[PDB]
C-alpha cells in the first residue's frame, strides 16, 4: 500500500509539474502578445 | 570640381548598394596569385566599403521616412488604413493564439480526467 | 505577507499600464519556479514598436 | 491601390533583412573548417554550401524587390509634386475607431482571462513546500 | 478568542482563516494545506 500510494503521489506531482511547464509555456508566449497591444 | 561645393553627378542610391557590396568582396574571390605574406592591410578596405555601405543604407532609410512623413502629412488615408490593417492583423493572431491556447488547455485538462482511479 | 505584497505588486504593475498609455509601456514576466519565501520578476522596458531599444 | 506607405514599410524590412542576412552569412562562413575532415567525411561542407546557396537566393530576391519597389515608388509620383522638404518642423475614420474600440474590448478581455490564467497557473509556488 | 485567529502585517486586508462544524481571488485553497502539513512536518 505505501508503495501504490507513492506512485500515486508521484505521478500526480509529475502531472501537477507538466501541467506548470505548459501553463507556463502559455502565459509566456501571451505575454510577447500582451506587449504586442499597443493601449 | 574636387574643392567645388555642387555635386556634378546622379544614377545613384540603386547601384551604389551592389557596388560597394561587391567592391570588397570582389578582392576576395579573384582568380589571381595570392601573397602568402599580409596583415593589418585588408583590414583597412573592408572597414572603408562596409562604412560606405551603412551609411548610404542611412541615407536611403532616411530619404524613406522623410517621404513616409510627407506622404503621412499629405496622404493621411493611407496611413490610417495601413494602421488598419496592422490592427486587424494583429487581432487574428491575438485570436488564433487564443484559440491555439484553448485547445490546448482543454486537450491537456482531458486526458488528465481520472489520473486517480481511485 | 508575502502573498499579499506579490499581489499588490502586481496590481501596481498592471495598473501601471493603464495610467501610462501613450508613454512606453511595460512588458511583464514571472519566473518558473517560486520557492515559498523566495520569488522573482522579470520586467523590461520594451519601447513600442522597437527591438533594439533594450538597454 | 496604391499602398505607398506599406510599399515603403517593405522597403525598408527588407533593407534590415538584408543586412540581417549579410551578417548571418557572415557569421556562418566564420567557422568554414577544413572541408577534408579527419572525422567528417562528408558532413558539413554539404549542408554548408546548401545554407550558402539558400543565403545567395534569399538577398539575390531581396535585391530584386529592392529595386522593383524602389521603381514603383520612384514612378507613382502622386500628390503633392512640389513636395516641401521644410514642411517638417512645426513651431472616415469613424471606421478606424469603432474598430480601434472592438479591439481594445477583445484587449481588455484577453487581459482578464490572462490575470484569472495568473492565479490559476501558479499552483505550485504555494505548494512546492511539501510537493514531494 | 474562539476558532478565530485574528491578525494584521499592516492594515490593509484581514486574516484568519477558519472551519466550523457542519452538525475572485482564490486565496481558498492552498492556505489550508500548508499549516495542515506543519503538523506532520
Amino acid at each position: 500500500r505505501n508503495q501504490q500510494l507513492r506512485t500515486l503521489q508521484e505521478e500526480c506531482d509529475r502531472k501537477l509539474i507538466t501541467l506548470r511547464d505548459e501553463i507556463s509555456i502559455d502565459l509566456y508566449e501571451l505575454e510577447e502578445e500582451y506587449y504586442s497591444s499597443s493601449s | 570640381a574636387a574643392p567645388g561645393a555642387p555635386r556634378p553627378s546622379s544614377s545613384t542610391l540603386v547601384d551604389e548598394l551592389e557596388s560597394s557590396f561587391e567592391a570588397c568582396f570582389a578582392s576576395l574571390v579573384s582568380q589571381d596569385y595570392v601573397n602568402g605574406t599580409d596583415q593589418e592591410e585588408i583590414r583597412t578596405g573592408v572597414d572603408q566599403c562596409i562604412q560606405k555601405f551603412l551609411d548610404i543604407a542611412r541615407q536611403t532609410e532616411c530619404f524613406f521616412l522623410q517621404k513616409r512623413l510627407q506622404l503621412s502629412v499629405q496622404k493621411p488615408e493611407q496611413v490610417i488604413k495601413e494602421d488598419v490593417s496592422e490592427l486587424r492583423n494583429e487581432l487574428q493572431r491575438k485570436d488564433a493564439l487564443v484559440q491555439k491556447h484553448l485547445t490546448k488547455l482543454r486537450h491537456w485538462q482531458q486526458v488528465l480526467e481520472d489520473i486517480n482511479v481511485q | 505577507a508575502k502573498h499579499i505584497f506579490l499581489r499588490s505588486r502586481a496590481a501596481a504593475t498592471i495598473d501601471s499600464l493603464a495610467s501610462r498609455i501613450e508613454d512606453p509601456q511595460i512588458q511583464a514576466h514571472w519566473s518558473n519556479i517560486n520557492d515559498v519565501y523566495e520569488s522573482s520578476v522579470k520586467v523590461l522596458i520594451t519601447s513600442q514598436g522597437y527591438e533594439q531599444i533594450c538597454k | 491601390e496604391v499602398n505607398t506607405a506599406s510599399l515603403c514599410r517593405i522597403g525598408q524590412e527588407t533593407v534590415q533583412d538584408i543586412v540581417y542576412r549579410t551578417m548571418e552569412i557572415f557569421q556562418l562562413l566564420r567557422n568554414m573548417q577544413l572541408p577534408n575532415g579527419v572525422t567528417y567525411h562528408t558532413g558539413t561542407y554539404q549542408d554548408r554550401l546548401t545554407k550558402l546557396q539558400d543565403n545567395l537566393r534569399q538577398l539575390s530576391v531581396l535585391f530584386r524587390k529592392l529595386r522593383l519597389v524602389y521603381d514603383k515608388c520612384n514612378e507613382n509620383c502622386g500628390g503633392m509634386d512640389p513636395i516641401p522638404v521644410e514642411q517638417l518642423i512645426p513651431y472616415e475614420r469613424r471606421e478606424i475607431a469603432e474598430v480601434n474600440k472592438k479591439l481594445k474590448q477583445k484587449n481588455q478581455q484577453l487581459k482578464q482571462i490572462m490575470d484569472q490564467l495568473r492565479n490559476l497557473i501558479w499552483d505550485i509556488n504555494a505548494m512546492l513546500a511539501m510537493r514531494n | 478568542v474562539k476558532n478565530q485567529i485574528i491578525s494584521q502585517p499592516f492594515p490593509s486586508l484581514q486574516l484568519s482563516i477558519s472551519l466550523c462544524h457542519s452538525s475572485c481571488p482564490e486565496d481558498h485553497l492552498y492556505v489550508l494545506e500548508h499549516n495542515l502539513h506543519l503538523l506532520i512536518r
